[PDB]
């Protein structure tokens, strides 16, 4: 099959930025290419077709170009509303295939996480599954990591509506029996906007 | 106008059966290629299958080769993606689109398969043997303060206070789990319709 | 075979 | 926009066209227009011509073969001037008018009529590009088909009809059936079929594109009224060899040969479609009405 390898997997920009997203077909294609802009959840739209044709109703600023097998979609002045996931699809060889998408985020000043911690509470110990929580509120950019000092799953709220930020709840789940063994627990955040990693800890 | 409507979206146990129906309006299933597209939960797109009744031609994605079957009743002017042998790979939001055969200048362009101009609505097809449960809520106290919902099913769970509800995460137990925190008495209200469950947990 | 271009 | 081009086997002659579908507008025909690239030094016969072959293949008996003197010159078109401007000083245009009362590009499902543009210096000196002479569906709907039959010592008063006459390919025709069996014979079965006849101007046949044999029995001395739906398309006509398929450019898959519109002795093939309501009785009644299946007009 044809892998419509698209890059960048995630780019940052703001209003007016001339944003470019490239996508290369694994095998030769004959202008069978289309660009779909899927917002969060909603049904994918259509942007371009025939690898260069502005589809009806699509904003003019969007435009596709072909230089062999490297189909490029450029938004001359990306607007606040045009932040979604853009996929490239070739209609030449069945089964039809898409890229992997290219989410265009929003840009603002780097801000460090406000990191809070939560130990498992009495009710949770009674239930039988203690989950320690690490909250990383309003931390920019989404690039970051959280390490644990005693499975651990991270829930990352999307780009904060307030101001283009990210939260992240890193929660580590253990059983009541397997949790009492240790005494000091800690979550350490490594972040771009942090001069040094920040560790928040508690004692059982 | 042309519009496709999908039906058949509901919980089905792994290996079960569902019959997604894409009712097409504004065009015959024979003057068009009807495409079923599926997008996983928060993930890049994927095109499921396509069919044209006029030539009776069917094309399938590598993920639904043999498991699914797209046909159509042109008497009703509808297409039918019979989904069999569902699995955790088949969970998604399913959209329906079409590629007409007009605009050749004269008639059918029987080889474009091109851009899927018009898209349906999106029906959520679930695949899980998770008996509808009720959440087990736990508190998280100091400064930040939150409530952690654990071991519920299915989505959605409405968590409110009297401030980021971190996206519900599919826990390995089939049940779900999420957290909702706030930085500053506070009572967290959790609502779960599929089991008609409500909780009001105190955290401090 | 039959070619193709653009004007 | 697009511009089709094709080089000769030796690579010198390049025939340029805009479209490979010429809509045979009822009154007139869309002319074939193009320009051929030529290098005078290569030209050895000193005479390059362009020809339009309207060939009935199966055998091959043409009906309108014309020649245009590309070089030396013995007007020009809007597309031809731009084609020459792109090419330069080594290209020469050619135009063909297709007279009326000529067949429409149509083929028999494995034949039929075909249109080709061939430029040659007069084997290796011949370049051929297919085209299509084809006809859109009529602009406005015609009279509603209707047909009533009587069988008699009591009648079997039957009626069949279709909502309208102009129906595009791959569209469902609605067959309204109205029976009144005053006879003592029970209506064993009802049949609604659609058949395509392709006269070859003389041979013809009757290919049933659509079938619907319903068991809507109407007991003796009783009425009946129903609206069946039959869709004629190529989904199930793959085995039927000889079905009149529409005009092609290559082995591409096309639809049912659009009904041969006419303004009789036109060579080629004349295709038409009829809906037949046949009541099988316990000794079977028939009624029919014709409809014209074609393609729509993009716009």
């Amino acid at each position: 099959d044809i892998q419509m390898t698209q890059s960048p997997s995630s780019l940052s920009a703001s209003v007016g930025d001339r944003v470019t997203i490239t996508c290369r077909a694994s095998q030769s294609v004959s202008s069978a290419v289309a660009w779909y802009q899927q917002k969060p959840g909603k049904a994918p739209k259509l942007l371009i077709y025939s690898a260069s044709s502005l589809y009806s109703g699509v904003p003019s600023r969007f435009s596709g170009s072909r230089s062999g097998t490297d189909f490029t979609l450029t938004i001359s002045s990306l607007q606040p509303e045009d932040f979604a996931t853009y996929y490239c699809q070739q209609s030449y060889y069945y089964p039809i295939t898409f890229g992997q998408g290219t989410k265009v985020e929003i840009k603002r000043t780097v801000a460090a996480p406000s990191v809070f911690i939560f130990p498992p509470s009495d009710s949770q110990l009674k239930s039988g599954t203690a989950s320690v929580v690490c909250l990383l509120n309003n931390f920019y950019p989404r690039e970051a990591k959280v390490q644990w000092k005693v499975n651990s799953q991270e829930s990352v709220t999307e780009q904060d509506s307030k101001d283009s930020t990210y939260s992240l709840s890193s929660t580590l789940t253990l059983s009541k029996a397997d949790y009492e063994k240790h005494k000091v627990y800690a979550c350490e955040v490594t972040h771009q906007g942090l001069s040094s990693p920040v560790t928040k800890s508690f004692n059982r | 106008e042309v519009q496709l409507v999908e039906s058949g979206g509901g919980l089905v146990q792994p290996g079960g059966s569902l019959r997604l129906s894409c009712a097409a309006s504004g065009f015959n299933v024979s003057s068009s290629y009807i495409h079923w597209v599926r997008q996983a939960p928060g993930k890049g797109l994927e095109w499921v299958a396509s069919i044209s009744s006029y030539y009776g031609y069917t094309y399938y994605a590598d993920s639904v080769k043999g498991r699914f079957t797209i046909s159509a009743d042109t008497s009703k002017n509808t297409a039918y993606l019979q989904m069999n042998s569902l699995r955790a790979e088949d969970t998604a939001v399913y959209y329906c689109a079409r590629k007409s055969m007009y605009h050749r200048g004269w008639g059918w362009l029987s080889w474009v398969y091109g851009a899927m101009d018009y898209w349906g609505q999106g029906t959520l097809v679930t695949v899980s043997s998770a008996s509808t449960k009720g959440p087990s809520v736990f508190p998280l106290a100091p400064a930040a303060l939150g409530c952690l919902v654990k071991d519920y099913f299915p989505e959605p769970v409405t968590v409110s206070w009297n401030v980021h509800t971190f996206p519900a995460v599919l826990q390995s137990s089939g049940l779900y789990s999420l957290s909702s925190v706030v930085t500053v008495t506070y009572i967290c209200n959790v609502n779960h319709k599929p089991s008609n469950t409500k909780v009001d947990k105190k955290v401090e | 075979k039959t070619g193709l271009t653009k004007l | 926009t697009r511009v089709f081009k094709k080089a000769s086997p030796n690579g010198k002659l390049t025939v340029y066209l805009g479209k490979r579908d010429f809509v045979d507008h009822i009154d007139l025909v869309e002319p074939v227009d193009g320009v051929v690239l030529v290098d005078p030094e290569y030209l050895k016969e000193r005479r390059v011509y362009v020809t339009l072959t309207c060939a009935f293949r199966y055998f091959r008996k043409d009906l309108f073969v014309a020649n245009v003197q590309s070089f030396p010159p013995a007007p020009l078109t809007r597309l031809q001037e731009r084609l020459i401007k792109k090419l330069g000083e080594h290209a020469y245009p050619f135009t063909f008018e297709i007279p009326p009362n000529l067949p429409c590009s149509v083929t028999l499902q494995p034949c039929g009529v075909d249109y080709e543009v061939k430029a040659f210096c007069a084997k290796r000196n011949s370049v051929r590009l297919v085209i299509r002479k084809v006809q859109y569906a009529p602009e406005r709907p015609g009279p509603q088909p209707t047909a009533e039959t009587t069988r008699q010592d009591k009648p079997l008063h039957l009626e069949a009809s279709l909502d309208k006459e102009i129906y595009y390919h791959g569209e469902p025709i609605s067959v309204n059936v109205h029976v009144t069996n005053n006879t003592n014979k029970t209506v064993k079965k009802i049949k609604i079929s659609v058949r395509q006849y392709a006269d070859i101007c003389t041979a013809q046949y009757k290919c049933p594109v659509a079938m619907e044999e319903a068991d809507d029995t109407v007991a003796p001395s009783s009425t009946f009224c129903k609206v069946y739906t039959l869709t004629p398309f190529l989904a199930n006509n793959r085995e039927k060899r000889g079905l009149a398929l529409d005009g092609k450019l290559k082995h591409e898959d096309t639809n049912l040969a659009s009904s041969t519109l006419l303004r009789r002795e036109i060579l080629g093939i004349i295709v038409s479609y009829k809906v037949k309501v046949k009541l099988v009785v316990s000794s079977d009644v028939a009624v029919e009405l014709p409809f014209t299946l074609m393609h729509p007009k993009p716009k």
